[PDB]
């Protein structure tokens, strides 16, 4: 309503952070891209069951090169583009406060 | 022991020929059941890939999962890395999408590739260039990932060798941005 | 390896300093820091932290409460004293495991 | 301001598991920190059971880890203490307290709930 | 431009079936090494949905048992970064016909 | 602006890449965002703010 959605009306969908990595990646595969989403938005999981849950999201985005954007995760391993090409983030990782 | 061969979108070698490669003379030395499950999938859907891998590791006790195809996507290698690091299964890349090189792997992975490290091509082309007596050289690169490592390795190799390379100028440009400086 | 507070029922009047001795068997002082906490309680009442580190001001209460000592011995000094200070006061270490309760001495008014 | 609340079944028909609920409203739950369970007996003495962070770090008594479970609820991120057996006679008070890390600064405290071991 | 030289893998000699044979040799050598050093091969869980439980002898040993591999004399062992110490390589050039032709080889 | 191939219909039946993928990522890295309530949302080529 503030930027103008006259040509493009948005349907927003989201899924739970499944603790099981394989089932989470599956659900992303059959649900998210099937609805023809234009991006994937993932924050750092508050539950420390497995901190590497953004990695399956980044990989399944890279298989289609759909740009995936992070919210809170700050893992510097994701900083590479040769692996996590489609990855962007609104928060800098730890390597940056080196600078 | 047990081998998982998974060929997606492949039409080169028949399944009977695939299991013909499992020669009895090769089996000499290991008397255990070297079950070579060679599966030809007419697709490369990642969800079906994971389901097939899980079913085969449940039913045949996979030990070595060699994956080859004719695709042109490097993402399959990274998903193989993830599955290796998760389900404690080794996977090796051979052909097609699995053929291209992997840059950096998570330490907890159990993955193997055939592609060589960029340092290996670096030393190979430097030594073929010295073989043809083209001592004069200059280096140019873009901002595609891995260039810091390449430039650092080239500079370090220049430092140590006795041949005496002459790096007149090394440049890391970007033709997407202002072309005037690139031409200059 | 016992931790005590002295005394359980002491003579407390108005205006002077009140000395509560928190005797901790362990060597509290770590890298030049003794991890002390003093807090108040009533039976069934939610506890509230009175003072921390025995030398850093707590927001809300003036310097009437302080803490001295080192290592084995510590002292809650109430200088001066007021009347409503009658409560179950507890001294607590914070160096490492085990988290050991203090004497929890109850302040009686003469 | 930042508020917290503790509740629980307290007492039902015997041979059951207490699930004491602790939650915080008005503040983020899983940024840093220490979360301690505190047990007090009407003899005016205290003792410690365990701490949980957002760092994921946990620490419990070696002699008391037998029947204590710290479980998650995500709708508001409240934590549950599961312990076997509830009665009436062994009336003791329990507290859940968030606090500065290191068992150093007891920032908040619980209000106390009736839990029994008998 | 013609005369451009690059480096790649032998799509002619290092054929797909040759790669299959080589990879089977690598895995068989690794399995033989681990079997003859630790008297058996640990068995992984049958489910992908299980918990993260490493065996009393973790795959790390098997990992290095997959590192020291020598099949058919070809020292295809992989370093810490996991790359072959002896990778077969070729050097390619653009000919008159704007095609790629084998001109250089890299072995042992 | 662009003639766009829509994102693929599920993981099934798509052994190809998304053509708009590089295009959408390029317009994203060129996407200058101003109304940032958390400061200035400025990000370099490395995919980080
Ligand atoms: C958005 O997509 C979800 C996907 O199942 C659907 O349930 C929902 O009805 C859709 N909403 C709109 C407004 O299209
Ligand atoms: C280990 O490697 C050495 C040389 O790298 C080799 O001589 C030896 O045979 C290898 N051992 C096994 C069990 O493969
Ligand atoms: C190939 O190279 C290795 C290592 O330098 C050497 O031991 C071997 O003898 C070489 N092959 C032949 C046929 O000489
Ligand atoms: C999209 O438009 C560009 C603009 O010229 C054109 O080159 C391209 O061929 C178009 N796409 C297709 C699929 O024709
Ligand atoms: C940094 O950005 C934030 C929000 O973008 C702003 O509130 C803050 O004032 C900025 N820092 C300085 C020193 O101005």
């Amino acid at each position: 309503k503030r930027h103008g959605s006259w040509k493009i009306q948005l349907n927003a969908t989201s899924v739970t952070h499944k603790p099981n990595a394989i089932q989470m990646a599956l659900s992303v595969c059959e649900d998210l891209i099937s609805s023809q989403v234009y991006a994937i938005l993932v924050s750092h999981p508050p539950t420390p069951n497995d901190h590497f849950t953004p990695t399956p999201v980044s990989y399944t985005a890279g298989f289609y090169r759909i740009p995936v954007l992070g919210l809170t995760t700050r893992m510097s391993i994701y900083s590479d583009k040769s692996i996590h090409l489609s990855f962007l983030r609104t928060v800098p990782p730890y390597s940056h406060q080196s600078s | 022991l047990n081998i998982a061969v998974l060929l997606g979108h492949s039409h080169d070698v028949t399944e009977r020929e695939l299991r013909n490669l499992w020669g009895p003379e090769q089996a000499t030395g290991l008397p255990l059941d070297v079950n070579v499950v060679a599966l030809l999938m007419n697709r490369t859907d990642p969800k079906s890939l994971i389901t097939h891998v899980c079913d085969l590791m449940s039913g045949a006790r996979i030990h070595g999962l060699v994956f080859g195809d004719d695709t042109d996507q490097e993402a399959v290698a990274q998903m193989l890395d993830f599955i290796s690091s998760q389900t404690f299964i080794p996977i090796l890349g051979i052909h097609g999408g699995a053929s291209m090189i992997m840059a950096d792997k998570d330490p907890t992975s159990t993955f193997f590739q055939f592609g060589a490290s960029i340092q290996q091509q670096a030393t190979v082309m430097l030594k073929i260039m010295q073989d043809y007596d083209w001592h004069v050289f200059s280096l140019v690169t873009t901002i595609f990932p891995g260039y810091r490592d390449f430039i650092s390795f080239i500079k370090t190799t220049v430092d140590n060798s006795f041949v005496g390379w002459d790096m007149q100028n090394v440049i890391t440009l970007d033709t997407s941005f202002e072309d005037a400086k690139t031409q200059v | 390896i016992v931790l005590t507070q002295s005394p359980a029922s002491l003579a407390v009047s108005l205006g002077q300093r009140a000395t509560i001795s928190c005797k901790a068997s362990q060597s509290v002082d770590y890298d030049g820091n003794s991890y002390m906490n003093w807090y108040q309680q009533k039976p069934g009442q939610p506890p509230k932290l009175l003072i921390y580190a025995a030398s850093n001001l707590e927001s809300g209460i003036p310097a009437r409460f302080s803490g001295s000592g080192s290592g084995t011995d510590f002292t809650l000094n109430i200088h001066p004293v007021e009347e409503e200070d009658a409560a179950t006061y507890y001294c607590q270490q914070g160096n490492e495991d085990p988290p050991t309760f203090g004497g929890g001495t109850k302040l009686e008014i003469k | 301001d930042v508020q917290l609340q503790e509740s629980g079944p307290g007492l039902v028909k015997p041979s059951q598991s207490l699930s004491l609920t602790c939650t915080v409203t008005g503040y983020s739950i899983t940024s840093d920190y220490a979360w301690n369970w505190i047990r007090q007996f009407p003899g005016n003495k205290l003792e410690w059971m365990g701490y949980i962070s957002y760092s994921g770090s946990t620490g419990y008594n070696p002699s008391l880890k037998s029947r204590i479970s710290i479980t998650r609820d995500t709708s508001k991120n409240q934590f549950f203490l599961q312990l076997n057996s509830v009665t009436t006679e062994d009336t003791a008070t329990y507290y859940c307290a968030r606090l500065y890390y290191g068992f150093y600064g007891m920032d908040y405290w619980g209000q106390g709930t009736s839990v029994t071991v008998s | 431009p013609s005369g451009l030289i690059s480096v790649s893998y032998d799509d002619w000699d290092y054929s797909l079936e040759a790669r299959v044979r080589d990879g089977l040799g690598i895995l068989t050598t690794a399995a033989s090494s681990m079997l003859e050093k630790f008297s058996y091969i640990p068995e992984a869980k049958a489910s992908c949905y299980g918990q993260a439980e490493k065996p009393e002898t973790p795959l790390h040993t098997l990992h290095q048992f997959m590192v020291n591999v020598t099949w058919d004399g070809k020292d295809l062992s992989f370093t810490e970064e996991g790359y072959q110490v002896h990778p077969r390589l070729v050097v390619i050039v653009l000919n008159k016909d704007r095609e790629w032709e084998k001109v250089g080889k890299w072995e042992n | 602006k662009e003639n766009i191939t829509d994102p693929p219909r599920g993981c099934v039946g798509n052994t190809n890449i998304w053509k708009t993928g590089p295009l959408f990522k390029r317009v994203l890295m060129s996407s200058k965002y101003a109304d940032g309530v958390t400061g200035r949302v400025e990000f370099n080529e490395d995919g980080d703010r």
